[PDB]
């Protein structure tokens, strides 16, 4: 990382704002088009088109990576409660997350197209691969 | 040169490479970094530690600011009912932490200021925040 | 033309950029999803680039095409040299 790396993710992630839930929710389904392996059915869990729990699990995903942005001086210690949940060992395979973090870029380049220089791309890129090697450094 | 006009140029000082601001009886008091349409200034949102250390002084008491990124913050002009407050840098912890440290004295009651700021990474767009309002938890009020 | 041509230099430089800060630390990706990665990071810099272009329509069109090939030049031996690395 760096200052114009981190200046970057600030100013993406500002313009984002409100609609962080809806891409999370979104960047997830895109997920599963891109890369039908990611796509699979677990018990206690709604994968629906409209589902109530992927909107849900959106938000979550927002609010980590707005605590990431917040926290961007130190990553690792501010997704180090998230990286041991269980959720994510028994039912995510490892890989997905550098899969997600990947069509969340494509999401909101997509959603923010004249904010999102190829500079600002690439420093969205080296932070949102930081973030999956520390949510999956635990498996 | 001024930490009003650009502290992209004023933590280039080396004499406060990592100078003491912890000198004190202080106090810690949370704040909220709104926009002209009264919604959350994101990027400032990110950038300024909450809450911000009132340390006291026999006249006024001074709030601090901590500003991450400095690197790339050019303009950061603080205002108190429309009137420019002195504002200046105490330290400046450096690469990769890059955090600036700034304070400017609050007269007694003071809570909502507004802040006129931009950003510039190295010789590039200069993003200017022409409004962004302040409030803080409580008023603040400076001890004997 | 010049203004498209420099254009076309800035972005090459740029998405070179983006290959070389890419780390294959494990759980690695496979060589059928980091084409997918490769082709989105391609489409991305096309569809930045169709903005800033300018001139004629047949000349902005005909730039997007000299990029989209550029790209590929650097795409091809970045998934080459992926293929490499992930066999071992
Ligand atoms: C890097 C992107 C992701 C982030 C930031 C993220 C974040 C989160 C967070 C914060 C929670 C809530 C944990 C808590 O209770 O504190 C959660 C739960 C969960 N996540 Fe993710 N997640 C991501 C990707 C994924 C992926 C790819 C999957 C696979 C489908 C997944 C599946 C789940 C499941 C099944 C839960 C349990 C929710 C529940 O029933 O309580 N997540 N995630």
């Amino acid at each position: 990382l760096s200052p114009a790396d981190k200046t970057n993710v600030k100013a993406a992630w500002g313009k984002v704002g409100a609609h962080a839930g809806e891409y999370g929710a979104e960047a997830l389904e895109r997920m599963f088009l891109s890369f039908p392996t990611t796509k699979t059915y677990f018990p206690h869990f709604d994968l629906s088109h409209g589902s109530a729990q992927v909107k849900g699990h959106g938000k979550k995903v927002a609010d980590a990576l707005t605590n990431a942005v917040a926290h961007v001086d130190d990553m690792p210690n501010a997704l180090s409660a998230l990286s041991d949940l269980h959720a994510h060992k028994l039912r995510v395979d490892p890989v997905n997350f550098k899969l997600l973090s990947h069509c969340l870029l494509v999401t909101l380049a997509a959603h923010l197209p004249a904010e999102f220089t190829p500079a600002v791309h690439a420093s969205l890129d080296k932070f949102l691969a930081s973030v999956s090697t520390v949510l999956t450094s635990k498996y | 040169h001024m930490a009003d006009e650009s502290l992209k140029d004023a933590i280039k000082d080396p004499a406060l490479e990592n100078k003491e601001h912890d000198i004190g009886p202080r106090e810690q008091v949370n704040f909220q970094l709104l926009d002209k349409n009264n919604e959350t200034q994101y990027y400032h949102f990110f950038s300024i530690k909450d809450p911000a250390d009132v340390y006291y002084t026999k006249k006024k008491a001074e709030v601090e600011l901590d500003i991450n990124t400095a690197s790339t913050w050019k303009k950061f002009e603080v205002y108190e009912n429309n009137q420019k407050l002195p504002v200046r840098l105490v330290s400046y912890s450096p690469v990769p932490e890059d955090h600036a440290y700034i304070r400017f004295p609050v007269s007694d009651g003071t809570q909502e200021l507004k802040i006129v700021s931009s950003t510039q990474i190295d010789d590039g767009e200069e993003t200017n925040y022409d409004y962004t309002k302040l409030v803080f938890a409580k008023p603040i009020y400076n001890d004997p | 033309l010049k203004a498209n041509k420099d254009l076309i230099s800035a972005g090459l430089k740029e998405f070179s950029v983006l290959l070389n800060q890419q780390v294959f630390n494990d759980p690695l990706v496979s060589e059928e999803d980091m084409v997918t990665v490769v082709e989105d990071w391609m489409n991305f810099y096309i569809n930045y680039y169709r903005q800033q272009v300018t001139g004629e329509p047949q000349e902005r069109d005909k730039a997007l095409q000299e990029l989209r090939q550029e790209l590929n030049t650097l795409a091809n031996p970045f998934l080459a040299k992926y293929r490499d690395f992930l066999k071992s």
